[PDB]
């Protein structure tokens, strides 16, 4: 490719400006002057190796201007980087689209995390649009999911249903054929139609 | 994420069956598991919207949703990756529990093709994550989390076997699969010991677990290939071991151990490391200890009870190495085993010691039916020498096994011809024929040591003549008449041995011999007065146990094959051959009523025969197309006579009745041609034999036939079936009733 040579001798540089860093541990002076350098692979290195000490809040601390890239790239433990890149955003736009895109996506993560990021979205208020509808949804998993546990009717083998449940957002068709008819939820299939808006009467009564 | 789709993965195996780099390159989806989704609650409220996204989106059905819903339950999966499942496959009813396991099966199929197959870029592509050797032991694992019993369980109710068994089947397949990958690795020689210590670890965590035969495949090539692992690491794996006699409940790890000490000899015969070692502390010692662990009982359990050429030939190559690194440890065993026994022995007692015979008994089951590995011990004349040691120990013991170890040997019909060479030529058959001789004298002298021997000393003798030729005749003058003396004396033996003089049996002329011992032995102490009963009653004595008639029947049936000689029991009786049909009387009378199904068909099969080839004994065509003699003779007149009889020919037509091991379905045939065969010249015998000799006519037979019903209709079905003999014969019956 351009050739690897480059890079792989670097890297040995590299890891000696962190292993240097190390000892350091009069501090700030050694820190700044290497933020304070304008070198884009350098810096995304320096933010590696910090995500990899764990050192990752600092992070969050690091003005300089390659850090908003990193972050971005990276962002697809990366959600601790997205925790790190909502939180980061002081703005409130970025900061909700970020823990939108957190809760829609595909690593587990729990529903009520989905869910708090979803307050947490919501609290930083067409974004808006897909934002409250997804809180709806989400509650109504939340809701078919507490239900399971009472219902009698189930096994607790079949603890995949809970797992698909927090596992993500689910279609509305899904979750009224797939849930509320075998599981005779007739208040959440009622609630489910609600949100879809569907008017028909017979259907409905 | 990885495709959840089976056609990638059956396209790319053809490919190999072409290879496409790009294909292959998709890559890491050969990871095996589906680790990281499960069952998803997340999933669920997903998918239940019936809007489901994957990693454009669909609209999903009521329908569709239940599918769905029923793969997550049935295999822990998450819902998003069962709809991606059924989507690629054709939507039937459950088919994407089919590309579920598709997607798997060749996905391994690929990994084993190429680890094995291949020596190149790709197959190091594949190692060089070094994700597949990670995951191979945990994919192993995953087959393993008991989630189809505790369904079974609660199933338990209204179950579904059917279901389960398909996945049942895809399952062993894969640890099947998986065997081949894990050989293959051993091949390929990855890194080091520490694989094999955590292996060694995996499998200890499964005694009785048949799964282990699995591993067999992986464990001992490794051993052999020693040398590929770094000295530094054999070194320390032998030290290893050592400290790690303990494990007296893990049998199959002292087993393992044990190879790796037999390889390790031939391994340490390298200046360095055999100058570092001391013999008795570092290899006998401990070696010695495995054999106490049980380490034999294991390898000889395998053997027993069982990717079938690596593991044989893998298997193959241990027993040799055992043969001929170990023969040091084989005399320890084998003087020890003959002082240990002192002059009530249980058969605990004696088995304890019995480590050697075990030996044998190993190679008798992984050898037999492989001619091509039998071949070695009699190609040159080390298993050679084996042979020739083990020969020579005399105790009664280990004398039987050896006798039977050998049988396992000879047969194919070519070593069986080395077999016949070995005692003729370079113990000798005669010195065989003695012992049988002199156990003989001492029994009716007398008048479970004794009928261990014996077992087996039969079972030698048989399984060579079977497969021998002309050597059969020789064979025929050391054992024939010993073997006939050896019957008179009452031994529970005398199955057997009916079942080795048969084999002896010659087709030709030379036969009379042999019919002039079978009628003295069941005409010897009879009382005959002029009924026909009496004549039933000298076979019935004689034989009087099961074996003795099944044997019986076995001689018989030889025999009768272009049968035997004119004025048989001259002097002794009325003569003739007839008062042997009567018997059968006797026998397939109570037939029906034989309390076990698998012995049952064991005799009927033989008299079927017998009484087809009987049929066949006469020419009828001479006549539709010294004369009344042989007319009364032959064996087809008193057979024609008693099938007429209705308790005869109704036992044969329930056989057509109720057809279908594959051995029962000759049964039908038989019966079938049978009856083709009485039909056909049922005339003949009404007409032109009858009235030679001469008993009563005919009338009872067509009724049965014609008029039941349920015979026609059944073999009205049987002619749509592919067996041929019993399609085709099973038409032509209907035609001669017609």
């Amino acid at each position: 490719d351009v050739g690897l040579q480059a890079f792989q001798e670097r890297l040995n540089s590299y890891k000696c400006i962190t292993d240097t860093l190390q000892e350091l541990v009069e501090a700030g002076h050694h820190f700044e002057q290497m933020l304070k350098l304008s070198q884009r692979l350098f810096s995304i290195a320096l933010y590696n190796w910090l995500i990899q000490v764990d050192l990752a809040d600092k992070l969050l601390q690091v003005a300089s201007p390659f850090l908003e890239p990193h972050l971005v790239r990276m962002a697809k433990r990366y959600m601790d980087l997205l925790w790190r890149y909502y939180e980061k955003n002081r703005s409130f736009s970025n900061a909700a689209r970020v823990l939108s895109r957190l809760a829609d996506m595909h690593t587990e993560i729990s529903l009520q995390q989905r869910l708090e990021y979803i307050a947490r979205a919501i609290l930083s208020a067409e974004f808006l649009h897909e934002l409250e509808e997804k809180m709806e949804v989400a509650r109504i998993q939340l809701q078919i999911q507490e239900t399971l546990q009472r219902q009698y009717s189930h096994h607790s083998s079949v603890q995949d249903a809970v797992s698909q449940l927090d596992s993500e957002l689910m279609d509305i068709t899904k979750l009224y054929g797939e849930f509320a008819d075998p599981f005779k939820l007739a208040e959440c299939k009622l609630a489910i139609i609600h949100c879809a808006g569907y008017s028909d009467p017979i259907l409905v009564q | 994420s990885a495709a959840s789709l089976w056609g990638p993965y059956k396209d790319i195996w053809h490919k190999v069956g072409l290879l496409d780099k790009i294909l292959k390159k998709h890559k890491p989806d050969f990871i095996s598991l589906f680790k990281n989704p499960p069952k998803n609650v997340q999933q669920h409220e997903k998918v239940q919207k019936a809007s489901t996204e994957g990693v454009g989106t669909r609209l999903l059905p009521e329908q569709l949703i239940k599918e769905a819903f029923i793969l997550s339950d049935l295999f822990d999966i998450g819902e998003l990756a069962a709809v991606e499942l059924l989507l690629a496959g054709e939507h039937q009813q459950l088919v994407a529990v089919l590309l579920y396991w598709d997607g798997k099966r060749c996905i391994a199929n690929s990994l084993k093709a190429l680890i094995q197959s291949r020596r190149p870029e790709l197959a190091s592509m594949t190692t060089r994550f070094t994700g597949l050797t990670y995951k191979v032991l945990t994919l192993v694992s995953q087959i393993d989390v008991n989630n189809e019993f505790e369904k079974l369980q609660r199933e338990r109710g209204l179950g579904s076997e059917k279901h389960r068994k398909e996945v049942s089947d895809l399952i062993k397949e894969c640890r099947q699969s998986l065997a081949e990958s894990l050989f293959a690795w051993a091949c390929q020689s990855p890194l080091g010991k520490e694989d094999t210590l955590l292996l060694i670890g995996h499998l200890e965590r499964v005694s009785l677990d048949a799964v282990n035969l699995a591993l067999l495949m992986a464990l001992l090539y490794c051993f052999d290939i020693s040398f590929i692992e770094q000295k530094q690491y054999i070194a320390t794996i032998h030290s290893r071991l050592q400290d790690s006699q303990l494990w007296k409940l893990p049998g199959l790890q002292a087993t393992v151990r044990l190879a790796w000490a037999l390889a390790l000899r031939g391994i340490s015969q390298l200046p360095d490391v055999t100058a570092l070692a001391e013999f008795t502390e570092a290899d006998e010692a401990m070696a010695e200890l495995a054999i106490a662990d049980n380490v034999f009982l294991f390898l000889m359990e395998s053997v027993v009870v069982s990717q079938e050429e690596f593991y044989i030939r893998r298997v193959h190559n241990l027993i040799t190495d055992f043969l001929a690194l170990m023969p040091m440890k084989v005399k320890q065993l084998r003087n020890r085993a003959d002082e240990d026994a002192r002059m009530m022995g249980n058969e605990p007692p004696i088995s304890l010691r019995r480590d050697l015979e075990h030996l044998m008994l190993l190679i008798g089951e992984l050898y037999k039916k492989n001619p091509e590995l039998a071949l070695e011990y009699w190609c040159p004349t080390v298993l050679s020498k084996f042979v020739r040691q083990m020969g020579d120990l005399l105790p009664p013991t280990i004398y039987i096994p050896y006798l039977k170890m050998l049988q396992g040997l000879a047969n194919g019909p070519q070593c069986a011809h080395y077999c016949f060479s070995l005692l003729k030529v370079n113990v000798s058959w005669e010195h065989f024929f003695h012992s049988l001789m002199l156990y003989h004298e001492h029994l009716r002298k007398d008048l479970q040591k004794e009928q261990d021997g014996l077992i087996a000393f039969l079972q030698l003798t048989s399984t060579i003549i079977t497969w021998s030729e002309n050597a059969r005749l020789a064979l025929c003058e050391t054992p024939v008449v010993v073997i006939l003396g050896l019957l008179q004396c009452s031994i529970p033996l005398k199955a057997e041995l009916l079942k080795t003089l048969a084999a002896f049996g010659k087709s030709p002329e030379i036969a009379a011999s042999l019919w002039q011992s079978l009628e003295y032995t069941i005409l010897q102490t009879v009382r005959i007065p002029s009924g026909i009963e009496v004549e039933l009653n000298e076979i019935e004595s004689r034989c009087e146990e099961y074996p003795l008639t099944r044997a019986f029947c076995q001689l018989i049936s030889t025999l009768v094959e272009s049968s035997f000689p004119s004025n048989l029991g001259a002097g002794l009786r009325p003569p003739g051959f007839d008062p042997y049909l009567q018997f059968l009387r006797d026998s397939v009378f109570r037939f029906r009523t034989r309390a076990r199904a698998a012995e049952k068909w064991e005799v009927a099969e033989v008299v079927l025969e017998v009484f087809y080839k009987l049929l066949r004994d006469y020419e009828p065509q001479l006549e539709d197309f010294g004369e009344e003699i042989i007319a009364y003779k032959p064996p087809g007149f008193s057979l024609m006579y008693h099938l007429l009889n209705e308790p005869m020919l109704e036992l044969a037509l329930s056989l057509l009745e109720e057809g279908v091991k594959k051995h029962l379905e000759k049964a039908v045939q038989h019966c079938l041609a049978l009856l083709n065969l009485t039909l056909q010249k049922e005339n003949l015998f009404m007409d032109l034999l009858r009235e030679s000799q001469l008993v009563c006519p005919l009338e009872q037979l067509l009724q049965g036939i014609n008029p039941k019903a349920d015979n026609v209709v059944n073999i009205a079905r049987y002619l749509y079936h592919g067996n041929p003999e019993l399609a085709f014969e099973s038409a032509k019956i209907l035609c001669c009733i017609s």
